[PDB]
């Protein structure tokens, strides 16, 4: 399998989404006008991934791009590689959504639907062989995560043989916009449950920690989050990219990382820590990225790893390293920190090298870990949507567009089912 | 001729086929383009080595050997590599979507699809023998394709030819190396298909060849082509009674009368000596008789467990290169005295030999050193079922708590087959303990 | 009717409206079916003028609904800081207790309203309160690892 269909819904989806592009793009060596200008074969061999092969030498990404208002549209095409995307491959209704899931999943979102399924069905036909979709979108809004999760559906229905991946950032007060959040992240979740295979929490509150108390920046703003965001959508993808000698596609990655089907929100994390141009990471050692990729400072979901306990874990260490020094490091890890790790899934631990290194890094490690200590993230947001539920505050934002009131409280028994089913594989032993 | 049709199955599979089909034509003298100018027979011919080569009009061998996977990676390097003109381009059949590590997908859902072409084309080359013999299986334990598919081909071997010996050469998962989080359950559910569709298995540890690697040829981290290279060592000593004249296990049907008493307990253990890296080329050489008991000593086995702990069902031996059969008879008779070697006392406690006097050929491009004599002992023990212990061990420990479970019952296979598979393997624990 | 019209002019916002009404004899104190008078439903859609012109016109700055909640719970859980402090100026009950035992300073700071949390505790908010769980504010600070709340509430 190679091809990915990557889809992006909302201003957040199309944010990091963009960044992503931008990043790939710059290791790949292609510049917005779509040809490549790279010195290195390796950056070509597994390109079909994520890019179109067009005219001469234009590669073009597999980018749809969504939202329910032209306003983001604008804006992604004024961003440095705005240019690259195909002018047919862009969605964009007029009346937004307004923070309203219920908007996006039911009403406006509902409207253009079928309009997207049209462009995802075309990317589909131009593809050898698709192995699934990949998608970038928030949980606090209503497009990202109303449309976005209808979207899902849509696709699980019509290609049911293919891998749902999303990228869902999480809403956290620290950067919030309204207090309806938790609802419309509460009424995702019901839908990430149910129909996607690998979610990656990117949780706003650990990307504002990171920025305002390890990285210093006393006011964080969207570029700072996305800074964090980018590098961590890059190392998760960096296995399907570049070549290695190990068989990496989204399918192997499931069925080795989730093994329970609802069970299949990953934590992830990065290092090292670093803002938008400063130059401070430059002595970094294999010793170093080991313990600061399970540091729970490092991790892009604000929940504490050590609370809980690994069920699988994937490593990926990029640049020129000692490759015997990553064995016994991570063998050092998995040693010390024995009990973090359950011993009913043997060998539940995969590392994995790259050569080519990040832009501004000459070392790297990205950590992917699917660990019960994130019930910390959903027990956050349902006592977050519980405060809010039990007052009726705002309910009839979303009673108004046709929405009963007993899908909030399936909403909120999903998500308490959900922690219940960590809690219980956090506890289980093999005796 | 007595011709044997070697099969290869999934990325384990296909890559060790490569190292042993490119060693088979260095010991037969056959170039990469499949020339080979010293033994003259116009075509067809009739020497010992065409049991496993077939020969056109041209002078060209071109192996009897079918590569298949469910998808194109490996075998494409197989089609452009050294040997892109040795093997027939129909035989290197690719799918495009692989197994995922899942049994279910390679032997349900995903291997259906070229299930019936694989079998078309192993029928081609069936029909281009004088008198098959049965068939050599290469793949996985571990692997989606090398177990789902494998477990697949073996059953309809089985319908297609009722009468034929099917020999398995099986990789046994280790962490070292790489390996999925469910290939416990790959093996488990290969193994139970598959039992009855077998007669000779022999399983390679991929543990005990990164062992090897490591202590003996001085690797720290060894490759795909290090692990692989050592094992086609071993597996050209196990078929090279098929391939030259001689007196122990001259078709496939010898195996089962040597090595399997019973029908189930049919894994041999092999054990090879000696293994010497290439950088020390100016050795001292070691005698029969050193070299005879370096195959009791649990560092050269291919499978890891110990066989002082069990008993002996039967034991050959294969010698390779400049071994007198008198120095045999002598080591032998020091190996049975001074050594407890315990048989059971239901079968003949002798020891079979099968000596060829050439020597052993090593690939250039690989870290062995020649060597003036080398061994492979073929015994089938009870202790090797430590080795079915620790993977029925690794099964038990996911599936009490039915972890990774749904990703085989969504995939075309029912969820009674992961306990039908556990108690199979119960079943043949209990018949180690009750053989000795 | 006037009861209901000063309801849903005060939860959407009509300033002129809610003067309107109040002139012909609208009740401030007026309830819906589940107890909410027009105080509670301007703090809690964030409409600080009919705040004060509410409380400037007889209207009880501490009534229940059923559940409970004062108007200081909702002002405290949306996280609107004026109308907070406007409440407590006018004699809020700042420990006032719902039916699930949330105090303002358990709503607040479950919503991570950091300014809110700061206001109540000047004005004398329990740390030892209890929810029907057993949970104050600090033990919901530490339950969620907010580092910045539990900062603030050990001041
Ligand atoms: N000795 C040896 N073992 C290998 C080699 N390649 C893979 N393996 C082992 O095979 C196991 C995985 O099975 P694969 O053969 O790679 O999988 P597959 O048969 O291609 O089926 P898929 O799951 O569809 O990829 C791992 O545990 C490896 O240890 C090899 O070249 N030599
Ligand atoms: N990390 C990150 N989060 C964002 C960004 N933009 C918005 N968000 C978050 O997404 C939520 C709002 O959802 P949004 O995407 O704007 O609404 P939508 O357009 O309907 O999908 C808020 O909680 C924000 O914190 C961004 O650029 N980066
Ligand atoms: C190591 O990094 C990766 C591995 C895989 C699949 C294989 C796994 N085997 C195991 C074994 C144990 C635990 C987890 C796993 S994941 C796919 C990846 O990206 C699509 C990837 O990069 C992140
Ligand atoms: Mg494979």
């Amino acid at each position: 399998m190679r091809e990915i269909v990557h889809i992006q819904a909302g201003q957040c989806g199309n944010q990091i989404g963009a960044k992503f592009w931008e990043v790939i793009s710059d290791e790949h060596g292609i510049d917005p006008t779509g040809s490549y200008h790279g010195d290195s074969d390796l950056q070509l061999e597994r390109i079909n991934v994520y890019y179109n092969e067009a005219t001469g030498n234009k590669y073009v990404p597999r980018a749809i791009l969504v939202d329910l208002e032209p306003g983001t549209m604008d804006s992604v095409r004024s961003g440095p590689f705005g240019q690259i995307f195909r002018p047919d491959n862009f969605v964009f209704g007029q009346s937004g959504a307004g923070n309203n899931w219920a908007k996006g999943h039911y009403t406006e979102g509902a409207e253009l639907v079928d309009s997207v399924l049209d462009v995802v069905r075309k990317e589909s036909e131009s593809c050898d062989c698709l192995q699934g979709f990949q998608l970038t979108h928030s949980l606090g809004g209503g497009t990202g995560s109303g449309m976005g999760t209808l979207l899902i559906s849509k696709i699980r229905e019509e290609y049911p043989d293919r891998i749902m991946n999303t990228f869902s950032v999480m809403p956290s007060p620290k950067v919030s916009d309204t207090v309806v959040e938790p609802y419309n992240a509460t009424l995702s979740v019901h839908q990430l449950v149910e129909n996607t295979d690998e979610t990656y929490c990117i949780d706003n509150e650990a990307l504002y920690d990171i920025c305002f108390r390890t990285l210093k920046l006393t006011t964080p703003t969207y570029g700072d989050l996305n800074h964090l965001v980018s590098a961590t959508m890059s190392g998760v993808t960096t296995c399907l990219r570049f070549p290695g000698q190990l068989n990496a596609d989204l399918r192997k990655l499931a069925v080795n990382m989730v093994p329970f089907p609802r069970l299949h929100f990953f934590m992830p994390g990065f290092a090292p820590l670093t803002s938008r141009g400063s130059q401070q990471y430059r002595a970094l050692t294999v010793p170093e990225l080991t313990q600061q990729m399970f540091d729970s400072k490092n991790m892009m979901a604000a929940c504490d790893p050590r609370h809980g306990r690994y069920l699988t874990v994937a490593a990926i260490f990029r640049g020129r390293m000692s490759m015997k020094e990553v064995d016994e490091q991570m063998l050092n890890v998995q040693n010390k920190n024995s009990s973090y790790f359950v011993e009913w899934i043997p060998n539940n631990v995969k590392t994995a090298v790259c050569d080519i290194p990040p832009r501004g890094l000459k070392m790297s490690a990205t950590f992917i870990g699917n660990s019960t200590a994130i019930q910390e993230l959903f027990k956050r947001i349902s006592e977050q949507f519980t405060a809010m539920f039990r007052r009726k505050a705002f309910l009839h934002w979303y009673t108004g567009e046709g929405m009963d009131e007993m899908e909030f409280t399936e909403a909120e028994s999903n998500m308490n089912d959900l922690v219940s089913e960590y809690q219980q594989y956090q506890d289980a032993t093999a005796d | 001729m007595r011709e044997c049709i070697s099969i290869h199955v999934g990325q384990a599979g296909v890559q060790i086929g490569n190292a042993c089909w490119e060693l088979y034509c260095l010991e037969h003298g056959i170039q990469p383009d499949g020339q080979m100018p010293s033994d003259k027979t116009i075509g067809g011919g009739d020497d010992s080595f065409n049991t496993f080569f077939s020969e056109t009009g041209a002078g060209k061998h071109v192996p009897r050997a079918v590569f298949v996977d469910l998808e194109p990676t490996v075998i494409d390097e197989v089609r452009t590599g050294t040997y892109r003109q040795l093997f027939h381009p129909e035989q290197l059949i690719t799918g495009k979507e692989d197994a995922a590590n899942n049994y279910a997908r390679g032997h349900y859902t995903i291997g259906k699809e070229i299930i019936d072409l694989v079998l078309d084309r192993i029928r081609k080359l069936a029909d281009q023998c004088t008198g098959l013999q049965g068939f050599l299986v290469f793949h996985s334990f571990g692997g989606g394709t090398g177990s789902g598919f494998t477990s697949l081909l073996m059953e309809r071997l089985s319908v297609d030819y009722g009468k034929k010996s099917k020999l398995e050469f099986s990789i046994y998962p280790a962490p070292q190396v790489s390996t999925a989080v469910v290939e416990p359950y790959n093996s488990i559910l290969t193994t139970h298909t598959t039992l009855e569709h077998s007669d000779c298995a022999f399983m390679v540890d991929n543990e005990a060849i990164y062992d090897i690697c490591r202590r003996n040829l001085d690797i720290e981290r060894p490759t795909y082509t290090n692990l692989n290279r050592l094992i086609s060592q071993i597996v050209s000593s196990i078929t090279a009674s098929l391939r030259f004249d001689g007196a122990l296990n001259v078709d496939l049907t010898e195996f089962q009368t040597n090595l399997v008493p019973y029908p189930r307990i049919h894994f041999p253990l092999a054990t090879y000596a000696p293994v010497i890296s290439a950088e020390k080329a100016y050795h001292e050489q070691l005698s029969v008789a050193e070299i005879t008991n370096a195959c009791f000593e649990p560092a050269n086995q291919m499978v890891k467990c110990d066989p002082r702990h069990g008993k002996y069902m039967a034991c050959c031996l294969l010698y390779r290169g400049d071994v007198v059969p008198k120095d045999v008879n002598a080591a032998i008779a020091t190996i049975k005295t001074k050594r407890s070697i315990q048989f059971v006392d239901w079968c003949p406690t002798g020891f079979k030999v099968g000596i060829n006097y050439q020597p052993p050929t090593v690939v250039p491009g690989g870290d062995l050193a020649k060597v003036q004599r080398a061994v492979c002992m073929l015994s089938n023990t009870t202790a090797i079922a430590e080795a079915w212990a620790r993977l029925d061990h690794k099964f038990d420990l996911m599936y009490a708590k039915r972890a990774f479970v749904h990703w085989y019952v969504g995939e075309g296979m029912e969820e009674g087959e992961f306990s039908e598979a556990r108690e199979d393997m119960a079943a043949l624990e209990k018949d180690y303990e009750e053989v000795g | 009717d006037l009861g209901k019209k000063l309801l849903e002019a005060a939860r959407a916002g009509q300033d002129d409206e809610v003067r309107i009404l109040m002139a012909n004899g609208a009740d401030v104190n007026a309830t819906d079916a589940s107890g909410l008078t027009p105080l509670h439903l301007a703090a809690t859609y964030g409409h600080l003028e009919i705040v004060e012109v509410l409380l400037k016109h007889g209207a009880d700055v501490n009534a229940i609904d059923i559940m409970g909640s004062t108007p200081l719970h909702l002002a405290a859980l949306i996280g609107h800081l004026e109308i907070v402090e406007v409440l407590l100026k006018h004699g809020a009950d700042v420990n006032a207790v719902d039916t699930w035992g949330d105090t303002p300073l358990h709503l607040a700071a479950i919503m991570g309203h950091l300014e809110i949390v700061e206001v109540l505790l000047k004005h004398g908010a329990d740390v030892n309160a209890q929810d029907k769980f057993g949970k104050t504010a600090f033990d919901i600070s530490i339950d969620n690892g907010n580092e910045d709340l539990a900062e603030i509430l050990q001041k």
